[PDB]
């Protein structure tokens, strides 16, 4: 019986919440708070532990982007600090390959990283890999065919529709067909053999459009849009459907949770979150 | 943020 | 009858408001919104039009610095854009001489500008002039004796108390006497024949001290402090009084307007703004 975790986020202030939705029984769990509040972090599950990577702490005491790597054991309900990254990364993107955590891009102050680094949970160590072709913050990361895909983002001057692809054996990045829309802070995930990009911000409006990538076709076709425009939404896949959680619609911080069914190319509202928020980290156990 | 309070 | 315009500002995000206060009859008018919201923009009035200069658009999902010059016509209640400056300038300071707008310093990403440039409204054109000796953002600017004074600010590393001064005919800068206090984010104006520096931030706390400079003597000397500590405030001069509007006091964003009568060297709370905020642009027509 598996769970969708949601960590941190933002509403008026960076948030501490760790809550967990049960897609079967439809219930929400209140688990141990994070120790530092954070928006724009990303989450992943490797080894039955949950990891919360980077982000930012907007408190009324000040700003500070995080290089933290925080690690939640769900049998003990306890967060413990693991080794921090080389560099704070707000609006970070994360993807796991072979139980190794790739921290892609993100921002530190004024700096917009193209640095990438890979955490080894075994040794509790972070090391850099080949930095990507484009500075990217607000990047969506998906893993498909043992390859790491960095979709869209913001480079410090423009928002992006370019995507690029990391080859871990080879340690190099090559560019791929760009998206139809430019999206910073979209939700990017893998479903079937497709890289999906839902939502985001193009320096202007929020987005409700959704496109998927097809490595055979090498094109980015559009699919059904979401009910709600969401930037800085949290995304994950569970039992053959995409789940998007909260975000900013330009006006309010959504508590809505939508579920995309690829069989019928439709979205539907499943349960809402307890409080609206944006910039959450999301993983499935 | 301490001179302007922004985030 | 002359009005005190306030444009833009920031509370939770950068804002689009243009509101005017009538100091004689005590009423607030809500005028046409700015097309693009900004905070840390600068305001001035030249030949009947009101101009909004520079700033940054801090949205929950992204910041972008403005290079824009925006032009409000009180008789049409219409904004419309004018030729933009050579670079974006957040936490800009601005002063007018002979009907030409001088844009001094401010930030653009990691750049803390020392460049300054001069807009000729007859030609809708900007040209650069000699840069300051110091990178300054959150600068205060005032015109006195057909010279441009640039007071305090932040140079990317140190908050300043230094002040320098520009000679339009000669096109050169000169440092002048430094202030008693370090002041980044102060309000700066001239009233009678002195330059006042009100509030700001010194590296530890927001201030309420007001000190004032005197070309005769060539010294800064304090006067009555304000009721409320404030930094990133708006400032202008009307009849024979200083008016400070708004700001961040370390805890909340002020709606307080304070008026300074120098005949009596006392400040009083005149009106409050329709909602608290920081980083407005302010001008009088
Ligand atoms: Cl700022
Ligand atoms: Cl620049
Ligand atoms: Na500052
Ligand atoms: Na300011």
């Amino acid at each position: 019986g598996r769970l969708i975790y949601t960590a941190g986020g933002y509403f008026r202030q960076s948030l501490s919440y760790l809550e967990a939705y049960n897609p079967s029984d439809g219930t929400w769990l209140r688990l141990a708070d994070l120790q530092v509040p954070r928006s724009g972090l990303a989450g992943c599950v490797v080894g039955g532990l949950l990891y919360a990577v980077g982000g930012r702490n907007n408190s009324p005491d000040g700003n500070t982007d995080s290089s933290a790597l925080d690690c939640y054991n769900p049998m003990t309900n306890q967060w413990s600090p693991c080794a921090p990254m080389s560099v704070p990364r707000n609006r970070i993107g994360v993807g796991v390959i072979d139980g190794h955590i790739y921290a892609v891009g993100g921002s530190h102050g004024c700096i917009h990283h193209n640095s990438v680094e890979r955490y080894e949970p075994e040794r509790d160590e972070w090391h850099l890999v080949a930095p990507m072709l484009t500075r990217r913050i607000g990047v969506g990361v998906a893993v498909l065919n043992r390859l790491l895909y960095a979709v869209g983002g913001f480079d410090g001057t423009n928002r992006l529709n370019s995507a690029e692809c990391y080859y871990p054996e080879r340690n190099e990045w090559r560019m791929i067909t760009a998206m139809n829309t430019i999206r910073s802070g979209a939700g990017v995930c893998v479903l079937h053999n497709c890289i999906y990009a839902a939502g985001g911000y193009d320096g202007q409006d929020q987005l409700n459009s959704v496109e998927r990538y097809d490595v055979e076709t090498e094109t980015w076709t559009f699919v059904a849009p979401m009910k709600h425009r969401r930037s800085a939404l949290g995304i994950t896949v569970h039992q053959g459907r995409i789940y998007v959680l909260g975000g900013y619609d330009g006006h309010t911080f959504l508590d809505s949770v939508e579920c995309y069914d690829p069989d019928t190319d439709t979205w539907s509202e499943v349960t809402r979150m307890t409080s609206g928020r944006s910039g959450v980290g999301v993983a499935v156990t | 943020d301490e001179e302007t309070g922004e985030f």
